[PDB]
RNA sequence: AGUCUCCCACCAAUUCGUAUGCGGAAAACGUAAUGAGAUUUAAAAAUAAUUGUUUAAAUCAACUCAUUAAGGAGGAUGCCC
RNA sequence: AAACCAUAGUUAUGACGAUUGCUCUUUCCCGUGCUGGAUCGAGUAACCCAAUGGAGCUUACUAUUCUUGGUCCAUGGAUU
């Protein structure tokens, strides 16, 4: 295999995997979201390159592995509440009944 | 299902061109083979591993099954491949097999030497171990090795087809059947007919006759032949069309267009293989139910 | 991309010089009492009813332009992590825009701490969104796209 | 069959004086109840023996590791009664 | 200079003949059925072999190249 057509595979290769992780059943199916959420970061793993931080901090959910998301394409949403501090930010989903708080 | 894997080509060094003549017998002979009965046909092209390699690819095969073989295959109805036969006796630099085994479909070895039988028996990557019948052994065969690399892959071939050529080559032939027969624990054998004329030939009947009186069960020589050498024309088709046992580029649909058997369709100057569309998204899954 | 170009979101230099401007029009809505101040003008200022008018309350006004103090340190990282899918998911045209200096953390000293969405109707409101649409408006939604996740 | 382990002399004790889940003289030995684990791990892989494939990685099944000392008496719960 | 000792003992376990039993298939009979009886046949395998004795573990075996018992949130057909 050569380099350059292999970095290219690599890079299609992500692609693929952050596409398929998006539309519907990642979505929706909270099994598929965290089959596949496993599949890319043990893809990212065999790599062994860093990922960035900036989106690994409010990537993902930790229970269920759903996008976390509020309210071209109509979609599900990924967090159905969003508080104020009310003592400390929290956000809250629909596919499971956890919730995840950070503080300021 | 009857497998004829040694048919010799009238050619041993590529300084050599081979006359009408002898393309006309091998026609002949592979009429004769048609005539009584037979389904699979893999003639054989010895060559020598100690001298220089031709730097080519579109001249390294001097078979051409496409302009004369496939002008007569509508006309006979069986199939051909191309085999090689490595006489290796003295483990020399000249090794360049990553591109004879592309090349060729089915690569095979004749060792004289014992350093030549252990490095093909556990580093060379090939399909069938043959001995030459024809001179003595070289050493005393062991059991544990004959039984690992039939365990691993590689199997045996006796080639009964020689001991008509001579009256003194009969028994060398003998003595080297019984002991590859007896160091082999009689898992392992294909049989093939070394012929290079159709006057050697003979039936099936008569080739389970002389086997059983050699040693060998009729049953198992019957099981070989029909199972055991359609594994080893698989293994030597797959290893070299597909990838290592992953990927087959070739799809069967019924149980006609098999990757040995389906030997017209396939493209082979590639690997592609062109088909109409047949499978889309909107057919009904179960078979029996989907009607067109 | 998901957060790649929402890194890169205004594209003009004429702003500063209106901008604060802006900030004095800021003044005169906060200086009269607290309901004069939204008397004119709807200007909210909590992070809750802010999510929670966007979650889908009311409808009766397409264009609403929120602001934010943001692409600086010492900012809630966290609260920033998720508010561009907010406005674009909303039914309502919210034209979200981002502080373009970071010494404009008068903003943050002001009202409660550097968020504020409109409801862009009044006269002088669309006066300048008008102007305002001229210069900036980007927005789009990572599940269409998703080429430029984070390669390289 | 196999480059695996151990017994085939004793030692009121520098001699594994080891009452440690059970059986066993020992065993790099069999099995039982619970919890967890997967080069992101206690440890198996894609930078002592054995096996062609050589545990798992939807659920089950299989491997590894981490706990549960023998006997008698009192109270509570569940079953026939 | 011997301690020489195996209900195989130092790589020996040979040559065939006959009888019973087991698997499936071929048919008959009483009473559906019976570890039922009787012919017409095939098969009785594969892995492999001791060299002082015993135990544990692992690894090879049984596809017209003998067999047996159970399980399966495996699929295929039918009834409720
Ligand atoms: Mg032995
Ligand atoms: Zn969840």
């Amino acid at each position: 295999m050569n380099k350059d057509q292999a970095e290219k595979y690599q890079e299609r290769s992500l692609r693929q995997k952050y596409n398929l992780l998006h539309v519907l059943p990642t979505l929706n199916s909270r099994a598929l979201s965290g089959l596949y959420y496993k599949n890319f970061h043990n893809s990212v793993k065999r790599y062994q390159i860093m990922l960035p931080e900036q989106l690994k901090s409010g990537k993902f959910c930790s229970h269920c592995g759903c996008v976390y998301v509020p309210n071209g394409d109509s979609d599900e949403l990924g967090g159905e509440s969003m508080e104020g501090p009310k003592k400390c930010i929290q956000v809250n989903c629909l596919n499971c009944e956890k919730s995840k708080l950070f503080e300021w | 299902m009857l497998v004829d894997l040694n048919v010799p080509w009238p050619q041993n060094s590529y300084a050599d061109k081979v006359t009408s003549q002898a393309v006309n017998n091998l026609i002949k002979t592979l009429s004769t083979l048609h005539m009584l009965g037979y389904t699979h046909i893999a003639i054989n092209f010895t060559v020598n591993h100690s001298e220089k390699f031709p730097n080519d690819v579109k001249l390294l095969n001097p078979i051409d099954i496409k302009r004369r073989f496939g002008e007569l295959m509508d006309r006979t109805g069986l199939k051909l491949y191309s085999r090689i036969t490595l006489i290796i006796d003295d483990p020399s630099k000249g090794q360049s097999l990553s591109k004879i085994s592309q090349a060729f479909d089915i690569v095979a070895a004749l060792p004289i030497s014992e350093k030549g039988l252990t490095l093909s028996t556990t580093n060379l990557d090939i399909d069938l171990l043959t001995f030459q019948y024809g001179s003595r052994l070289p050493t005393f065969l062991k059991h544990k090795s004959i039984c690992s690399c039939v365990n691993r892959g590689v199997k045996l071939e006796i080639v009964y087809g020689y001991a008509l050529r001579d009256v003194q080559a009969r028994r060398q032939f003998v003595s080297n059947v019984r002991s590859v027969i007896r160091s082999s624990r009689s898992r392992g054998i294909v049989i093939g007919s070394g012929a290079m004329s159709p006057l050697e030939c003979r039936n099936i009947l008569g080739v389970t006759s002389l086997i059983k009186n050699l040693g060998l069960p009729s049953d198992r020589c019957s099981k070989a032949m029909g199972d055991l050498a359609s594994l080893v024309l698989l293994n030597g088709r797959l290893r070299n069309k597909s990838h290592k046992q992953t990927i087959v580029t070739g799809g069967g649909s019924g149980n006609g267009d098999d990757v040995v058997n389906d030997v017209q369709g396939i493209d082979d100057v590639q690997t592609i293989k062109v088909v109409k569309r047949s499978m889309d998204a909107e057919q009904l899954g179960h078979a029996s139910k989907r009607h067109k | 991309p998901f957060t790649n170009e929402a890194h890169m979101w205004p594209r003009v230099h004429d702003q500063p010089l209106i901008w604060q401007l802006l900030q004095s029009s800021i003044i005169n809505k906060l200086i009269h009492i607290q309901s004069k101040e939204n008397y004119p003008w709807e200007l909210y200022t909590d992070f809750n009813e802010i999510v929670q008018y966007l979650s889908g309350a009311h409808g009766n006004s397409d264009p609403v332009c929120l602001f934010v103090c943001n692409k600086d340190p010492d900012v809630p990282l966290v609260l920033l992590q998720q508010i561009p899918l907010l406005c674009y998911m909303a039914p309502m045209t919210v034209k979200l825009v981002q502080l373009p200096k970071s010494a404009m953390d008068t903003f943050k000293s002001v009202s409660k701490y550097g968020m504020l969405l409109l409801r862009c109707d009044d006269r002088v409101d669309k006066k300048f969104v008008s102007q305002i649409q001229k210069n900036v408006d980007l927005l789009q939604f990572p599940w269409l796209n998703a080429i430029k996740y984070r390669p390289t």
